[PDB]
């Protein structure tokens, strides 16, 4: 919020950033799985 | 469907018939570096079906006692054909990798392999200071064996290793996995002679066992390397 | 700006700031090689890139070096400047510093 | 897909489902996927609006507290007949956040992390000893950086500073606070390093030579007075603006040193070599 | 080679050089280490008196 | 041709080059200017896109670093039995940036400087000795320029400053800071003064009279205590809104006075007169 | 004008101020093989700047009684940087050559040097029905010494020696050489390491002299292939 | 073309057959001082032709034991023709300079000089705490010699003096330098006899040597003042 | 930035100059070089 510097890393911490991918983590994998199909 | 798998890199193909859909690690393909990121500035080689293609590794006795393997990339591979040509005489590289890994037996035969890839794999030593040696981690083509599978060679944990990009080769289900990894680093280009950047880990979490005639079973490992630049061209070690 | 290549025992002062090239009878011999450490004593430390650099921890970008001759106009000749990048040693022989 | 997810998920109301062909509670953990089975498709659920927020797992909040780096006793007084092994007046430090295991684990959830660093020095004076009262002292940290030469006094010449980015601070004033930049050379700091230091194959492994942020040396400004003082500086360093990629599995095993990542482990469970988990009786055995 | 005729002088001199580009950086002041002083510039007390 | 440079240059592909005529790579240094071969045209590269910023390198932020200039312990107590040699509760100081030499290595980068000063002025406070505490003592900094006549005493008439400017700051505040302007006669400060004094040939060399600043003189307001004090007294400038000419090679041997120019140099290499960079074997010689 | 020459090839450039024009063999200049033209059907590597630079090889003396110098190509560079290892791994080759030669003395030496470059310099042996060995025709990167080089070794003439692409080092004009070899063969690509298909000659018509300081004149070959094309890819020999 | 150059100032002309493309000091030309940075408000004299014109100082002996030569700037012409008659009756000055340095000798000698101009080179003394006397530093039209020309007789480098504007006279190359001065200083005008503000510095980095007939080779130094401007006329000294 | 003084010389330093001309230290040179054109 206030920031009276010239450097922009000498501002306060950032926590406004709500994206998520936990699909890179959980569905790694190439192709896309169903909800109740079988793989 | 998705359990049949042909990969085709450069004149090297690699089928198989009891896949399980295989893994793009983080959700990545690898690509060659942009110009918006390069930092080195000469024009790099792209030597593009000498050295993206499957390079096998020597198999490992999947046996009774074991407790694991594992690969340190690009060490398992600067050593091997044109990509360890290319290694020996340019200081940069960058390349993903595509590692296929390959363990069948017979349907009496059970087991479960947790095939893991570990970006920057720190090991650690057991029961002293010392950090390892040179000769601990590098052991280029054969690989190692680790010494306490339950916590990665590392103080951390195998239950949590699934963080990483992994498959798991259960015998009974299918008889591969495969494993696509993206550049890998803090910098765009790399030396591959004092750093590596993943570790193919290779854990029995289920141990083998059958009742059946006690064949071999062996694990072996085909990596391909894939979109490999490399600059810094000068003469070989 | 000058690089004391010849930084070694009798150079004293001014002589330092140049090489003596000779006539040879061996072929692809080598004439001298310059350390490119900035941060150690070595040729490139009394330098304008090798002053102002020494007030900085870090650093990026490309190098030039210059080479005049001050031979006679009579002197001909034929050298190569090879820069090797890291991850060898330095090059010793012509066959391996020209890669 | 990436989305922005400020709550948890809500849950809709599900119906007896009876299907051939569907098995959404059968999954093949061999692909190396998490299950994708809902609660809404193993049992029967109700519409459930769900407003708890996300806000505090943020890798951003769960970093960004303040924690101990580094922690020196040195005694404040005059120094001619100490020892060479003592700190006289002043001591430096190589900064890593490796010394103190709190924040090490907490680091080490992550392969490569990018952030700012809000560095606060907190200074505590005490008198050795009969009691008089503790003195407004004035100390000098400053920031010498790989390749910059270090004080080897209290008196030296390094602490004149033309370049060097020296704080002044007192012991009765607030705590001195900084803030260094993210000051890689790479585009992350390496939290694992699986590589060597140098070309030389005598190199040391597992600490990245683009990790090496550079020296902090810490000195008393005053002269020393006719008694002597213990002063103890604590740093503690708060990362911001922070960027982490490739989460790891978390430190199990006691740590046995800041330069590598050996293991000993515990004499029994928990946290041992072949035990993390503390024993029961059997795997049927309830307590 | 460096091939002289009998009236040149037979040993000739290199004179080295070294710039930057202009795609040259630098960044992370410090000290530098060149510069030292141990006690006693010679008039410094002088100022004071 | 000026332009504004934010970033470090971008690199541009090339191709394979065989052209009569065309020699990117031979020079002449014999006309006095610097290599204009580009990356481009000695080897093949690639397209760059340079995003390194060259904000550091700035002559401001180069020189914008407060750097010490000023140090004088002096004792703090009844000077009855003093010797008048000694500093009696005040001190005088003819100001001048070539008492440290880092700083003075740094400004001696340029021929002609212009720029404000913001002064800061940092005191310390010890006991002599038994050890009963450190007082919170006022100190008055008096500006004294050219001309104007400096106190003798510290119970002096000068410390009245009708005009001059004094600031009257205590030890356990902040330091103290001012800002003294661009204060030359002259559009710069000359670094370096190819000249004399005055017009007759018995003036100094190498100082410009323009370059003459003053005095700052710092007394202790507070009248002695029944026991001793040593005072420490820092005085740190940090230039800024700085306007540089001319560079100049940097100083290498060692400063011998704060007057001139002088050299020895160092008894052997590095830094020596006869040799700057120290020895090695040979010129084919690689460690 | 037309006397200074830089050729800039990969990480590799040559500066010359006393040039001749440099010679394109029969105006040709190298490209990469058609898909026209091709025959092997999987797909080449082409190492661009990991290839396609100069090559220095070892300078040889330019003395008295010297009969003349040649080396065959690619057989001069099969064992030399990444060239040489893209040599050893592949069945095919497809090439040009940009053959830069350096020879400079004083203005009181004289001299000439037939630089010529000689497509299929099918040799022959002196006063014997048999053929030349192996190691009469393979010399790698030492190259030969022609026998007599006045009829070029091979019972034609020196004298018409000129009808290849040759230059001239006379060295009252000029101290350098410069030939730009295309690809010269029958078929598309080529086995390199059991034909080679130019022949550097290097020939003093009129030999060294001079009455001033004798120091040693020698005669340097920096040889730059150019369109690297490598086809059939196996291990090293 | 850039080989060749004439300079005419006054009634003094200087050719030269083997020039370096002059050097013209920080990109800047001499010119008068304009009427918003004037100071003294008294009409200046400008004597345009009486002063703007080539002075030629004393030869000096390049020899084989030389370590450097400087003259001091107006020092070295206070007292020469109208530019010396101007400062001696003035007590303010303001000019450029255009300073040519002549060198040659024949195709068989080696040797480098390196002509700098130094803005404000305040000397210092070797081994000694005491400043530099009124005669070590104006030494009128004879000039001096450096004591010490690898640290530039002032602690420096000689190794970074081509920071200032030079050039440099390599004996196969040229046998002059040209350097045109503006107006150096921190003020408008200035006192001639109490400041200097440009040396010009000649220094033997490359000795000078051959094998030949051993002539005297000396080293001749012409200085044009340009642009003067004189203010504060009173009597002579 | 902040600046409550009546004097201009009492602000911050001003750290937004990123004019360079290098050409006049790198070429100061009369006739403009030419890029691969013989000097």
């Amino acid at each position: 919020q206030i920031n009276f510097y010239k450097d922009s890393y000498a501002a306060s911490a950032s926590k406004q950033d709500f994206s998520q991918d936990p699909s890179k983590f959980t569905e790694p994998v190439v192709e896309g799985l169903k909800a109740g199909a079988p793989v | 469907s998705d359990r049949v798998l042909q990969l085709k890199l450069g004149n090297s193909a690699i089928v198989t018939q009891e896949a399980a859909n295989y893994c793009c690690a983080y959700g990545e393909w690898p690509n060659y570096l942009p110009d918006h990121e390069a930092v080195a500035i000469d024009k790099p080689t792209q030597p593009e079906t000498a050295t993206d293609r499957f390079y096998t590794l020597k198999s490992v006795k999947w046996e009774a006692g074991s407790t694991g393997w594992w690969w340190k990339l690009p060490d398992a591979l600067n050593n091997i054909g044109m990509f360890g040509q290319n290694v020996q005489h340019h200081y940069l590289y960058r390349s993903g990798f595509l590692i296929h890994v390959q363990c069948n037996a017979t349907r009496f035969h059970q087991g479960a392999l947790l095939v893991v890839a570990i970006p920057e794999h720190q090991r650690g030593a057991h029961n002293t200071n010392t950090s390892p040696g040179f000769d601990d981690i590098m052991k280029g083509e054969e690989g190692g064996t680790f010494n306490h599978p339950y916590v990665l060679d590392d103080g951390t944990s195998l239950a949590c290793a699934t963080i990483f990009p992994h498959q798991w080769i259960n015998l009974r289900t299918n008889n591969s996995a495969t494993i696509v990894l993206p550049w890998m680093n803090a910098a765009p280009m790399d030396f591959p002679l004092r750093h590596n950047q993943w570790t193919l880990a290779i854990i029995p979490v289920v141990p083998l066992g059958t009742r059946t005639m006690s064949s071999m079973v062996p694990i072996t490992v085909s990596i391909a390397p894939m979109c490999c630049e490399f600059n810094g061209l000068r003469h070989a070690i | 700006s000058m690089m004391e290549i010849n930084n070694t025992e009798s150079a004293v002062g001014m002589e330092r700031l140049k090489v003596d090239i000779s006539a040879l009878t061996d072929v692809d011999q080598l004439l001298f090689n310059i350390p490119l450490d900035i941060q150690l004593d070595g040729p490139l430390r009394n330098t304008l890139v090798g002053n102002i650099s020494r007030y900085y921890t870090h650093w990026s970008g490309s190098l030039e070096m210059t080479f005049m001759f001050c031979g006679s106009f009579m002197a001909t000749g034929k050298l190569i400047l090879c820069y090797t990048p890291p991850g060898g040693s330095c090059p010793t022989t012509r066959e391996t510093a020209m890669l | 897909i990436e989305s922005i997810i400020k709550t948890a998920t809500d849950t809709v109301k599900s119906e007896i489902n009876a299907e051939l062909g569907v098995v959404p509670s059968l999954n093949a953990v061999e692909t190396g996927a998490t299950s994708n089975t809902e609660p809404e498709e193993a049992i029967q659920t109700r519409t459930v609006i769900n407003q708890h927020g996300v806000s505090e797992t943020l890798v951003e909040n769960f970093l960004s507290r303040a924690a101990l780096v580094s922690k020196r006793s040195f005694e404040y007084k005059d120094h001619t007949s100490s020892a060479a092994q003592t700190d006289k007046n002043f001591f430096k430090w190589t900064i890593n956040t490796r010394s103190f295991v709190q924040l090490r684990r907490k680091l080490e959830l992550f392969t490569y992390l990018r952030f700012d660093a809000e560095i606060t020095i907190l200074t505590t004076v005490a008198v050795n000893g009969t009691y008089m009262g503790l003195p407004n002292l004035t100390l000098q940290a400053m920031f010498v950086p790989t390749g910059a030469l270090t004080p080897e006094k209290q008196d030296s010449f390094h602490w004149q500073s033309g370049s060097n980015a020296s704080v002044f601070f007192k012991i009765s004033d607030p705590p001195a606070r900084m803030t260094i930049p993210f000051m890689c050379i790479n585009s992350a700091y390496s939290v694992f390093y699986d590589g060597f230091a140098g070309f030389e194959k005598s190199g040391l492994y597992g600490i990245n030579p683009a990790d090496t942020i550079g020296n902090l040396c810490v000195r008393i400004v005053n002269e020393h007075q006719p008694v002597g003082f213990t002063v103890t500086v604590r740093v503690y360093m708060k990362p911001k603006h922070i960027k982490a990629w490739a989460p790891r599995p978390p430190r199990t095993l006691p740590y046995m040193s800041i330069a590598n990542a050996n293991y000993k482990g515990k004499k029994r469970a928990p946290n041992a070599l072949n035990a993390i988990i503390g024993n029961r009786d059997s795997v049927k055995t309830m307590p | 080679n460096l091939i002289v005729p009998s009236e040149s002088s037979d040993t000739c001199s290199l004179i080295g050089f070294i710039a930057a580009k202009d795609d040259f950086s630098l960044r992370l002041m410090r000290d530098s280490p060149d510069i030292g002083q141990i006690d006693h510039l010679h008039a410094a007390e002088a100022a004071y008196q």
